[PDB]
């Protein structure tokens, strides 16, 4: 009944996106430091 | 007196259609509720577990009259929000006794004070709160199953009408519709519970059910399993109406959708009356002998709701970005603390319950008052943020996002610090009053063997403190996206105020800018008194806690 | 805040200091990181604690002279 | 046994409803009828006229919620134009 | 004590917990937004109910199995069952760190609840005088010396009168050497 | 009124005057900063008056006031030799903490002064209160001002730093609250005189220990729980860093003399090997990772973890020497850590805007006054003799060896590892080659402000090192009251 | 350890774990009265089963830990 | 502390906090009369809390005497 802007999960995903937390893999981040060359 | 006030206000409201008369109907409602306080104040001259009145369908207790006074005062504080204009104009030249009482000020007050705002144009708004208050003070005083059902509906039906009263709001109509529909299913559970009580006992009186339960508690063809089953269904209805998890999903949606003036009342009064009625029922349904009747105690649902309310209220609140959804979830985790002290039926827990309830009703009032005042203060401010132009019902809820409070410390420091003091009280930080409330509910549970629940409460108190701190980070850690309106201070834009003596003779004429507009004293003083109570409680605690020690001593006495 | 003096900020050292600060955001649970973590956090404290318990109150030196034994227990 | 069957029916009305908000109004009333019918049949079994009185007041409150509910539904329809849930 | 049929109890645990998850799977079918039909409870949501039976059955079976081996009934068994129950929850997700992590969280909480006492039901009542019990605790200021030496023991600076003669006896028994400290005075 | 309540009202009166002076003049920020500084000096003069009158061998709490009116929660103030020097340390630091950060604030200066003036009252109270719930009340009332001090006047990673300190300190302190509530339930009050008479059952003691130690382990802090400090101290303003290390880290040290030594003795005795195992580990790991830290201000913060562990093992020795050494090492840490924070956070960061040790080299060549004081504060961090830091470490380490020898033997390795990082940091900033090439323009040397607070802090560290009897004569009789044990021929006299 | 597992098995792993969990539970709230009504019935039945089947209280805690960890997993 | 003083200052503190929220000037001369008024209201609420405390003390004292007669009458009847 309410707008998606107010109760929708979609705008949670903009305030708290999953991209806020890195998930680099062994190929991307073997030194486990951020991909620092 | 509440019934004399409703009928008198109703007759006056019935013969008028003027929307300018709303201001004065809310003022007379405050005066009417003050007479109710003076009548109930005289009804405290006896020591009694209870006296049955009007054929045994009602009762009076020291706790009933104490909390009739509390309900009337909380209503008076909320009623001010519609009894006085949000902003005022003040000049040092009109500030003395001679000026305020004998002189007069003339100026165009319409756009400055918001004379014709939506809240100042509902004639029956003061009337419908009185109807809700009436059902609240009846629930507290009900001694019969029928009176319980009739009182709970009187309160519920008026709360639905409050949520739908802003008829031009497509958010308020939805919220009231959600509330009536999920509230009606709750009413069936309360009605099923009382019906199943009468069919197995032949009685509608609480005292007969108390004596039937009393005799059954001894460590054959009629084993009384019905009382703990009936009260269990009966508890689901009231758990919904206080929004205890898992029956909680409605409150964040309804509290977010209706106007902020309305949610102050809707989110406070209902929990005051429901929690008082449950306390007396928990006491006289207790088991003094551990038997098979005690294994099916209805009070277990309150212990599971409390555990679930502590977790849901603090965990789901982490990712909320809308302030009224956040405060809705904060209330859920606070009733998990209230429900834990109710479920432990001990002298200490009952005293902790009376304090947690009163202090939290007062503190959650300050949070709503500060929010309403912050929205009425951005009148002299402009924003270019894109996320604010897309908001809905910006007059019913001026502050909807926690992003809108970014940099309020710069705009208003003590208003920001008042909200800081209130928020830290919700966390439980000493020396603030909210700490002493949680302290008493942790010590009661620990002394009675609810150690596992106490550990869960302090863990969620850390989790719930995360989203409380996020609001503080917004107000103080960042600069404001709100900037002063450029036109209100252009050096050529002034409004003429005239000073007039008693016989309308011009004493003086003053030139005023937007800097001479401030918050109305009714909202500034109310915020000031409660913030001080939260801050200075450790110097003024004797008579507040002594009242609760005496009320519980009468209830447990003999 | 206050203006500081001019420093030739090395882009290479600045990005290195940034790397050290955000490094935790990229820690994973591997067979190696678990092995180092288990050794340091469990094994060494448990070994130190075990010796602490076994030798606790075992010896006293005060006023002990020849013909007496250091061992209390 | 009839009173319990009808209470299930009102409950199953909520179980089987994703779109009708009208049918939730109807299912609340079926539940009220079952509970009043139970009180009424147990009243005849115990020779108690007070059950008949409690049934009467449940009918009055039931109609009053119907009025309050259909009025709120009218307020909602005026601004929305549909009583349908977008599921 | 009376041995418990672990297999018989294990089925009860799987059915009770797996029954509730079957009720949870049913909500998923009812709330599904497409025409999935009635048999979607056992095809699309079957894994949800299946893991509930797996988790519940492993907990009660391992709790019962733990009790038989240790020949005792206490809060410890609620730890073994919780560890194996949490391990089963981690097996579904297929991630090693969580197999161990979920077992840790489940085992700690299910043992902490039991060792504290059952909060979710009616707490045990001692059925005694609370005023006498509390007052005894507040006024039990001194205790027999034997009472304290039982928990801490002599040594570590707790040298009760007679410690040296006892230590001589203790040292003689274990070291086989008589203690005889030297004089330090050439005269007498 | 009493003289211990004058200690609390003066910082409150200063808050009022800063708030009302603008209403009598648009007033300068220099006028706000003189009010706050004169207010802190008056508290220091009162505290020196209290110390002149104080009886060094009295077993009754002194400068108390006859309440005679009892409520649910009531403030009871008193002083004993165990607490007098903690009060004095708070009243000597707060004036320097203000002077150190005199130019560095710039914005929100009234708010900054009000928080420090409020912190001084709350930290003074926590030493003066004669109840254990009142101790908790002030031991945790400092968390809201410190959340906002870091957020308003902190460095770049301030938001996360302030969330860490508040949430860890809130979580850790809520296990202390459960233990305190249990003792109050069993005894009926938390007033010290009544609680210290009471003896708990061993099992109650062993569970009250689990909950006071969990709180203290988070607030010491121990090695695996020290993340909040590595963030809080570094991102905090200079003044907040001085308070948090010198005064707040000492609240747990003084809380063992109240919450554990006198009321849970059997639990403290039978669990010391767990404490010593943790204390030993946090001596080694903290020191190994202080060697490889590249942020100077975070190298001073890590050093604090290693020192707190020496004084924590000292409080758990059941010895008169390790208990007084623990208080001496906490007083010594208060002066030296203050100076090293002033050097890193208040002189280098002021001139460079950087904390990375990569950019600093040969600073003695252009700043010879800074390098002289910096050397003396590095030697005290290393526990060199002639500084109070050596006396505290020696007595703290001896009682550790006398209690459980093996752990004091590992803990004694702090003599090699504190020296290692202290000289290595020194040789890399003051020495280590010629003035760096990353410095485009020359840096001025110490100001008359920077010189005189560094000189004042060094003066306390050295003079108290020569004659520690200035502090030792006050603690002797009062320390004598927290020892648990008997001797076979000295006890049970007839 | 300090920048690794102590922050993963600690504040940073509790942060990223709980934020994921709270988004999933918050996605159960779709503001549909039909779906909210179903939830009330569900939460009603679970209370009825618990206080009539005399189930061991531990069976409940397993349910809560199962439920909480199911919202810990995405998709 | 003294209740009359605490409440008198409480009213003084409420006036101070009010003007701080409204961001109005503390200490305008033609509006100084509010400080005696706010404090005077504070003093009055305090004489009332003094009457409340006096009566609460009497009744809490009675109750402690009642719990002691009950525990004693019960103890006496258990001597048989
Ligand atoms: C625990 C509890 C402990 C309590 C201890 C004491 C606490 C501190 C004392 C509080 C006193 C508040 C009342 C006095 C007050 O407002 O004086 C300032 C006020 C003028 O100062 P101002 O704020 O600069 O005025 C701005 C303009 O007047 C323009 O102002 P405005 O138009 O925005 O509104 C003016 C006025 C509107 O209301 C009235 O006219 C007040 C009517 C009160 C009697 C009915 O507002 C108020 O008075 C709000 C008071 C809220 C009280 C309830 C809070 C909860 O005084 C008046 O002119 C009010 C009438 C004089 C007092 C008569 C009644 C005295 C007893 C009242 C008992 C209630
Ligand atoms: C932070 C909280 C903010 C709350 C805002 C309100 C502040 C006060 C908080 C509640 C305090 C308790 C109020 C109870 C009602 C007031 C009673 C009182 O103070 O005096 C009793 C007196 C009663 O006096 P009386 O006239 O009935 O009889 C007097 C009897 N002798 C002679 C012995 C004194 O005041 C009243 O008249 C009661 C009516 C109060 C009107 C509405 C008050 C609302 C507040
Ligand atoms: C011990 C139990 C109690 C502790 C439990 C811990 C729960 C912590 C929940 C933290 C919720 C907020 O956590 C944080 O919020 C801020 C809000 O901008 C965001 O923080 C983020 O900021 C920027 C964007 O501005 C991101 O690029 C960055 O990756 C991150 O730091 C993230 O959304 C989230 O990392
Ligand atoms: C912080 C907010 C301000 C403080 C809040 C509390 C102030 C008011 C507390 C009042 C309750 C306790 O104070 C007292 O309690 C008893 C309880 O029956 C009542 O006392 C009443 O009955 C008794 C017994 O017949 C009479 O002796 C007494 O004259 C009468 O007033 C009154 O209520 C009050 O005299
Ligand atoms: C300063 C920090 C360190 C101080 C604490 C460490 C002190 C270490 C003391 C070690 C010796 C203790 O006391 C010592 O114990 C050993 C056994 O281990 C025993 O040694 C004995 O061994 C043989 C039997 O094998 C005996 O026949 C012989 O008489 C004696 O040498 C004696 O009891 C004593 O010589
Ligand atoms: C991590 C979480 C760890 C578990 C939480 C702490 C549990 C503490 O709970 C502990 O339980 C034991 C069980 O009787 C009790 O401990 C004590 O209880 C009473 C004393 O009143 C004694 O008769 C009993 O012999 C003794 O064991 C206390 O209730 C408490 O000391
Ligand atoms: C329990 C809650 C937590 C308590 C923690 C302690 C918080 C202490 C905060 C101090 C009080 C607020 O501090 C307040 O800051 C605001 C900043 O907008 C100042 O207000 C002023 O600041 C500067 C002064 O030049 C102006 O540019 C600005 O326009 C104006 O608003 C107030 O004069 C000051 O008093
Ligand atoms: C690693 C940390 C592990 C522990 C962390 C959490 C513990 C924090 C402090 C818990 C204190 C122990 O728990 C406390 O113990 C005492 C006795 O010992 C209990 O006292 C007792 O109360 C009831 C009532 O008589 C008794 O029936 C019961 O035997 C016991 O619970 C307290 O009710 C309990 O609150
Ligand atoms: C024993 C286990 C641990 C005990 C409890 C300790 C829990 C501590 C958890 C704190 C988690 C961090 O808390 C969260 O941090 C992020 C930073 O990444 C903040 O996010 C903030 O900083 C980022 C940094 O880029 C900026 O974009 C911006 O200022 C804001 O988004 C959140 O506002 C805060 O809520
Ligand atoms: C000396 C140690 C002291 C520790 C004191 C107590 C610290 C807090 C204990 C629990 C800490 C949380 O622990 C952490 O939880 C979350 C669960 O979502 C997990 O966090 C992570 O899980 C997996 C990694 O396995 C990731 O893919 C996922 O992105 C992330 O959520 C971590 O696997 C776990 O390390």
């Amino acid at each position: 009944f309410l707008p998606e802007a107010m109760v929708g999960r979609s705008k949670i995903d903009e305030k708290y996106p999953d991209s806020d937390y890195p998930t680099l893999t062994d190929k991307e981040d073997p030194d486990m430091n951020g991909g620092y060359i | 007196m509440i019934m004399i006030s409703i009928l008198s206000l109703l007759l006056s409201t019935s013969v008028t259609l003027r929307r300018d008369m709303s201001i004065l109907f809310n003022r007379i409602s405050i005066i009417a509720l003050a007479y109710c306080i003076l009548h109930d104040t005289m009804s405290l001259s006896f020591i009694s577990k209870g006296i049955g009145l009007h054929g045994g369908l009602l009762h009076i207790t020291n706790l009933t009259q104490i909390f009739h006074i509390f309900i009337f005062i909380i209503s008076i504080l909320i009623l001010q929000l519609t009894s006085f204009y949000p902003r005022k104009v003040w000049i040092p030249e009109y500030s003395s006794l001679k000026d305020i009482f004998f002189n007069k000020i003339l100026y165009y007050r319409t756009k400055i004070i918001n004379k014709m705002g939506e809240h100042m144009k509902i004639i029956e708004y003061p009337l419908i709160l009185l109807f809700v208050i009436s059902g609240a003070v009846f629930l507290i005083s009900t001694n019969d199953l029928v009176s319980i059902f009739l009182s709970i509906e009187l309160q519920s039906y008026g709360l639905y009408l409050l949520s739908t009263i802003y008829r031009n709001s497509e958010l308020s109509t939805t919220g009231g519709l959600i509330y009536f529909l999920l509230g009606g299913l709750s009413s069936c559970f309360i009605l099923l519970g009382t019906s199943l009580l009468y069919v197995n006992s032949g009685t509608t009186s609480l005292d007969g059910l108390y004596i039937l339960n009393s005799i059954s508690d001894v460590n054959s063809w009629y084993k009384p399993y019905y009382l703990n089953f009936s009260l269990l269904i009966f508890s689901i209805g009231f758990l919904f109406k206080v929004s205890a998890a898992p029956f909680h999903f409605w409150s964040p949606d309804v509290y977010d959708a209706i106007p902020t003036i309305v949610t102050t009342f809707v989110a406070i009064i209902a929990k005051i009356s429901i929690f008082i009625f449950l306390l007396e029922l928990v006491y006289y349904t207790n088991s003094n002998a551990n038997s098979y009747l005690s294994e099916f105690s209805w009070t277990y649902a309150l212990l599971i709701s409390s555990l679930l309310s502590l977790i849901i209220g603090t965990v789901v609140g982490l990712t909320q970005f809308r302030i009224k959804r956040l405060l809705a979830y904060s209330t859920i985790s606070h009733v998990g603390f209230i429900l834990l002290a109710l479920s432990v039926s001990s002298i200490e827990s009952t005293q902790a319950f009376i304090f947690y309830l009163i202090q939290y009703s007062i503190s959650n009032l300050n949070a709503f008052f500060i929010l309403i005042t912050i929205g009425f203060s951005l009148y002299g401010y402009v924003t270019n943020n894109k996320e604010y132009k897309s908001l809905l019902d910006k007059n019913n809820s001026p502050i909807q996002l926690i992003s809108q409070l970014k940099g309020y410390f710069y705009i208003n420091p003590l208003l920001s610090l008042s909200l800081a003091i209130t928020i830290f009280s919700f966390v439980g930080v000493p020396p603030l009053v909210g700490f002493f409330a949680k302290q008493m509910v942790l010590s009661a549970a620990l002394d009675n063997g609810y150690i596992f629940l106490s550990l869960i409460a302090i863990i969620t108190s850390v989790i719930g403190a995360v989203y409380y701190l996020n609001v503080i980070k917004e107000i103080f850690f960042y600069s404001p996206e709100h900037e002063v309106n450029p036109v209100l201070n252009e050096s050529d834009s002034n409004f003429s105020l005239r000073i007039l003596n008693e016989k309308n003779v011009l004493i003086r004429s003053v030139l005023l800018k937007g800097r001479n507009i401030f918050i109305s004293s009714p909202f500034s003083i109310t915020i000031s008194i409660i913030t001080n109570v939260i801050l200075l409680f450790i110097f003024m605690n004797k008579e507040w806690l002594s009242m609760g020690t005496i009320l519980v001593q009468i209830l447990f006495s003999a | 805040g206050l203006q500081h003096y001019k420093i030739a900020m090395d882009p290479a050292l600045v990005r290195l200091g940034s790397m050290i600060s955000n490094r935790y955001k990229y820690f994973r649970w591997t067979k190696r990181t678990a092995l180092v973590s288990f050794m340091y956090v469990v094994v060494v404290p448990s070994t130190i604690g075990y010796l602490a318990y076994k030798t606790d109150g075992l010896w006293d030196l005060r006023a002990k002279r020849r013909g007496d034994l250091i061992s209390e227990r | 046994n009839i009173t319990l069957i009808l209470f299930l029916i009102g409950i199953l009305g909520f179980v089987l409803n994703r779109k009708n908000i009208i049918l939730m109004l109807i299912s609340i009333e079926i539940m009220l009828l079952s509970i009043t019918f139970l009180i009424l049949l147990s009243s005849l079994n115990m020779d108690d006229i007070i059950g008949q009185t409690y049934a009467i007041y449940i009918i009055v409150v039931a109609g009053a919620e119907s009025a309050i509910g259909l009025g709120i539904l009218v307020a909602f329809y005026r601004l929305r134009g549909s009583i349908a849930i977008e599921y | 004590y009376h041995p418990k049929d672990a297999v018989h109890l294990g089925l009860k645990g799987a059915a009770v917990v797996g029954g509730i998850g079957l009720l949870f799977a049913a909500v998923r079918t009812s709330l599904a937004r497409k025409n999935v039909g009635p048999w979607a409870i056992f095809t699309r949501n079957g894994k949800l109910a299946a893991t509930f039976a797996a988790v519940g059955g492993a907990y009660d079976f391992t709790r019962a199995a733990a009790a038989n081996l240790r020949e005792k009934e206490d809060w410890v068994n609620n730890g073994i069952g919780g560890l194996f129950a949490g391990a089963t929850m981690g097996l579904t997700t297929g991630r090693i760190p969580r197999v161990l992590g979920f077992a840790a969280l489940t085992g700690v909480v299910l043992a902490t609840a039991e060792y504290a006492g059952s909060g979710l039901r009616g707490v045990f009542k001692r059925d005694v005088d609370e005023y006498e019990r509390k007052e005894f605790l507040r006024k039990n200021r001194r205790r027999p010396i034997e009472e304290t030496l039982a928990e801490i023991g002599e040594g570590r600076g707790i040298k009760p009168p007679g410690y040296y003669e006892r230590r001589a006896q203790r040292l003689k028994e274990k070291y086989g050497v008589d203690i005889n400290p030297v004089c330090a005075d050439p005269d007498q | 009124m009493s003289l211990l309540y004058v200690l609390l009202i003066i910082p409150i009166i200063g808050i009022f005057l800063i708030s009302t002076i603008d209403s009598f003049y648009f007033f300068n920020v220099s006028y706000y900063k003189k009010i706050a500084l004169i207010t802190t000096i008056l508290n220091l003069i009162v505290s020196l008056i209290i110390y002149i009158l104080f009886d060094f061998s009295n077993n009754q709490f002194q400068f108390i006031q006859e309440n005679l009116d009892l409520s649910f929660y009531d403030i009871y103030l008193g002083v004993d030799g165990v607490s007098i020097y903690f009060v004095l340390l708070t009243t000597i630091i707060m004036p320097i903490a203000l002077v150190s950060n005199w130019n560095s604030i710039t914005n929100n200066i009234k708010s900054y002064l009000i928080i420090m003036l409020l912190l001084e009252t709350l930290l003074l109270a926590v030493f003066l209160v004669l109840d254990v719930l009142l101790f908790y009340i002030f031991f945790e009332s400092i968390l809201p001002p410190l959340f906002i001090l870091i957020g308003l006047f902190g460095s770049s990673n301030k938001v996360r730093a302030s969330f860490y300190i508040f949430l860890y300190t809130l979580l850790g302190s809520l296990f202390l609250l459960l233990s305190i509530l249990t003792m109050s339930s069993i005894v009926g009050t938390t007033y010290f005189d009544v609680l210290l008479k009471s003896s708990f059952e061993y099992t109650t003691q062993l569970f009250l220990f689990f909950g006071i130690f969990i709180a203290f382990a988070v607030k010491t802090p121990v090695w695996g729980l020290n993340s909040w400090l590595l963030r809080a101290h570094v991102e905090s303003p200079l003044g907040g860093s001085i308070v948090l290390a010198a005064i707040v880290l000492k609240l747990s040290l003084y809380g063992v003399f109240r919450l554990i030594l006198p009321i849970l003795p059997q639990a403290s005795l039978n669990l010391t090997y767990i404490v010593y195992a943790i204390g030993a580990i946090t001596v080694l790991y903290a020191s190994f990772s202080t060697l490889r830290t590249v942020d100077v201000k975070e190298l001073i913060a890590y050093s604090s973890v290693a020192h707190a562990a020496i004084y924590l093992m000292g409080v758990f020795s059941n010895t008169i020497q390790g208990l007084e050494g623990a208080i001496l090492l906490g007083l010594a840490h208060g002066f030296v850590s203050s100076g090293l924070f002033i050097c890193a956070g208040g002189i280098l960061y002021d001139r460079t805007g950087t904390r990375l040790i990569y950019f600093f080299r040969g600073l003695t060549q252009i700043m010879p006054l800074f390098s002289l004081f910096f050397f003396i504060l590095c030697l005290g961090n290393a526990g060199t003799p002639l500084t109070l830091n050596f006396v505290g470490e020696f007595m703290s380490l001896y009682g550790t060896l006398e209690r459980l020898p093996i752990a004091g033997m590992l803990a004694s390795t702090s003599i090699i590892f504190s020296a290692a990082y202290s000289i290595y940091m020194y040789n890399r900033i003051a020495f280590g080659g010629s003035v760096s090439l990353y410095f485009i323009d020359c840096f001025r040397d110490l100001t008359k402000r920077e010189f005189f607070i560094l000189f004042t802090l060094v003066s306390f560290t050295v003079i108290l090192g020569i004659y520690p009897s200035f502090v030792l004569d006050g603690l002797h009789y009062n320390i004598s009251s927290v020892v648990y044990g008997i001797e076979p021929n000295a006890s049970y006299l007839t | 350890l300090d920048k690794g597992s102590i922050e993963l098995f600690g504040p940073y792993g509790l942060e990223r774990g709980l934020v994921k969990l709270s988004k999933n539970i918050s996605s159960l709230s779709t503001s549909h009265v039909t779906t909210y009504a179903l939830y009330i019935l569900v939460g009603f039945i679970l209370y009825l089963i618990y206080n009539n089947l005399l189930l061991d209280y531990s069976y409940l805690l397993l349910i809560i830990i199962l439920l909480l960890l199911l919202m810990m997993i995405g998709e | 502390v003294n209740r009359i003083l605490f409440w008198t200052g409480f009213g003084l503190a409420v006036r101070f906090w009010q003007l701080g929220i409204e961001m109005r000037p503390f200490f305008n001369r033609k509006s100084l009369w509010a400080y005696p008024l706010f404090g005077g209201v504070g003093a009055s609420f305090g004489y009332w809390l003094q009457s409340i405390d006096e009566k609460q003390t009497k009744m809490l004292e009675e109750r402690k005497q009642a719990i002691l007669e009950k525990r004693a009458r019960r103890a006496q009847r258990q001597a048989e």
